[PDB]
């Protein structure tokens, strides 16, 4: 169940190893719309938080 | 002139655009940002 969008759910992601393969393989995908980033070049980038 | 042509769904016209992403625009056509051409695109019922 997710929140609704006044109460909106949030996570913070501890430290890992972010295979981006698996968020790829869900849905048609709508929308996906990366901004400060690309998509295709997503899995050499190493964000702090 | 290279006459390119096709069939695609009604809510995918958006993706036929030089840099764009999405799973029309990802492996089956890829319009480069050197696009000098022109789109046209009109509806296709009871032929299709």
């Amino acid at each position: 169940r997710f929140a609704s969008v006044y109460a909106w759910n949030r996570k913070r992601i501890s430290n890992c190893v972010a295979d981006y393969s698996v968020l790829y393989n869900f849905a048609p995908f709508f929308a996906f719309k990366c901004y400060g980033v690309s998509p295709t070049k997503l899995n050499d980038l190493c964000f702090t938080n | 002139v290279y006459a390119d042509s096709f069939v695609i769904r009604g809510n995918e016209v958006s993706q036929i655009a030089p840099g764009q992403t999405g799973n029309i625009a990802d492996y089956n056509y890829k319009l480069p940002d050197d696009f000098t051409g022109c789109v046209i695109a009109w509806n296709s019922n009871k032929l299709d």
